């Protein structure tokens, strides 16, 4: 049965940094994406970026261009996301989730097929 | 830079001095180059100089 | 309207369908099949609903139904029960390696 | 097919005329390759066999 689960929850205070965690059991590590999810108390969710365990590519949209790092480790099968230069808008549960099978010959990291969430982890600024 | 799986090539990040549409007035630039176009430029120890 | 646009909500009887429409650009809805739907809800995790369109993965219900056309996608949800009552998101691929979220409908079956 | 989407950059090379290159790889880099069919191959190189 593949699940995922990741850090606890916490409270940090602005302008910091946070290494939030995300480790999944059921599958071979390497093989698929791993795209992280945010969702802001309410909100419709904002998708950060994701990571190929593979090889270590990762690619984030416009306005997180340069204040997310994201990396992970292979001998531990745990994906790590450091979100820093924190603000009050970071508030929000941090969603770690299950992307697109990885192949030589074609980019599936575009694909929105999360086919599985984790349980979701606390940041809140304030 | 980093692929470690061989599986894949990368392609080869290198910089240059460029002269400029006013001559002798340079700026570094970089483009990329696979990497069979590219050869190291002389038998010493440098492991980052490379020419065409 | 969070990053693309859809009613915000719709209140309907059972045995009729509350269809959810996902708008709207050339760039991120009408250049692609990758347009996959979310079902969430208060306290609760996304549910993962239709993939590539047209698609749904295994857990989920056979009441559901995708469709597109255009640059506008849509969710049918034909034959309600009052276990649909949730909010509904789209997301989808968006060029050069970015997808986008929707804003949510939520779902009453009266 | 060449699955990587290569990105254009632009360099000068002394006065009015210009060096294109490769500036960026958007999206995860993946290998080139070429598919024949083995259902075709198979048949067509002992077809050539006989000859
Ligand atoms: C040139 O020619 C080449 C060919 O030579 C060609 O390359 C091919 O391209 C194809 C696409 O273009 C590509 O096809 C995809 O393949 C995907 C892989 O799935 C297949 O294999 C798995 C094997 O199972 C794994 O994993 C399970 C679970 O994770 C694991 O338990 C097993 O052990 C097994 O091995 C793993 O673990 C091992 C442990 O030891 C380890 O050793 C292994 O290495 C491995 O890690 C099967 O289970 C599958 O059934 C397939 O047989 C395949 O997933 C994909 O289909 C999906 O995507 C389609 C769109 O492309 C969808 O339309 C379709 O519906 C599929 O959707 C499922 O998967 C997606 C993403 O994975 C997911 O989002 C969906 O929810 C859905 O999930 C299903 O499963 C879940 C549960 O897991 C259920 O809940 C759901 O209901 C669903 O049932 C494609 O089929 C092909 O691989 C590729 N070939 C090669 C060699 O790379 C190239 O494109 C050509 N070039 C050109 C230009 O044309
Ligand atoms: C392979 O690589 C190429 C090279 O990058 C990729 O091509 C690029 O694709 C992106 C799409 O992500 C595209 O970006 C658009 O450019 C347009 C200009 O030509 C812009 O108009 C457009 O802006 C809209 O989208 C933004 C979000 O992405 C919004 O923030 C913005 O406000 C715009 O949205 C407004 O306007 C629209 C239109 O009026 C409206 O409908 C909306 O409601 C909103 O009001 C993007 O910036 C690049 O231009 C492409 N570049 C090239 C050279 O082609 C290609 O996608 C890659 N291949 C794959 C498969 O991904
Ligand atoms: C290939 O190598 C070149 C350098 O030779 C790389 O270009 C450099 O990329 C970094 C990261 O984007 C740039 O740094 C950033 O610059 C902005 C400027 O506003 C700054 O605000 C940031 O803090 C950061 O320092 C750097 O400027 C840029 N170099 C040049 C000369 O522009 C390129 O990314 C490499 N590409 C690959 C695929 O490896």
């Amino acid at each position: 049965q593949v699940q995922l689960v990741q850090s606890g929850a916490e409270m940090k205070k602005p302008g910091a940094s946070v290494r939030v965690s995300c480790k999944a059991s059921g599958y071979t590590f390497t093989d698929y994406y791993i795209h992280w999810v945010r969702q802001a108390p309410g909100q419709g969710p904002e998708w950060m970026g994701w990571i190929n365990p593979s090889t270590g590519r990762t690619n984030s949209p416009q306005k997180f261009q340069g204040r997310v790092t994201m990396t992970r480790d292979t001998s531990i099968s745990t994906a790590y996301m450091d979100l820093n230069r924190l603000t009050s808008d970071d508030t929000a549960m941090y969603y770690c989730t299950t992307g697109g099978w990885i192949g030589l010959y074609s980019d599936t990291s575009g694909y929105p097929n999360f086919d599985y969430w984790g349980q979701g982890t606390l940041v809140t600024v304030s | 830079a980093t692929v470690k799986n061989g599986t894949v090539e990368e392609m080869k990040n290198c910089s240059f001095n460029t002269t400029t549409e006013i001559r002798d007035k340079e700026k570094k630039e970089y483009a990329l180059f696979y990497k069979p176009d590219i050869v190291p430029l002389s038998e010493t120890n440098n492991t980052s100089e490379y020419r065409l | 309207q969070s990053a693309l646009t859809q009613p915000a909500s719709v209140s309907g009887s059972p045995g009729q369908s509350i269809t959810i429409s996902c708008t709207g650009t050339n760039y991120d809805v009408g250049s692609y099949n990758l347009v996959s739907w979310y079902q969430q809800h208060p306290g609760k995790v996304p549910k993962y609903i239709i993939y590539e369109v047209n698609k749904r993965p295994s857990g989920v219900s056979n009441r559901f139904s995708g469709s597109k056309s255009g640059n506008t996608a849509s969710l049918t949800i034909s034959g309600l029960q009052a276990e649909d009552e949730a909010t509904y998101y789209c997301c989808s691929y968006a060029g050069s390696s970015i997808i986008f979220f929707g804003g949510g409908t939520k779902l009453t079956v009266i | 097919t060449r699955p990587n989407n290569n990105t254009r950059k632009s360099v000068r090379i002394g006065p009015g005329q210009t060096f294109y290159a490769t500036g960026d790889i958007i999206g995860d880099i993946k290998q080139a390759h070429c598919n024949i069919s083995e259902e075709k191959w198979n048949d067509t190189l002992q077809k050539v066999g006989i000859e």
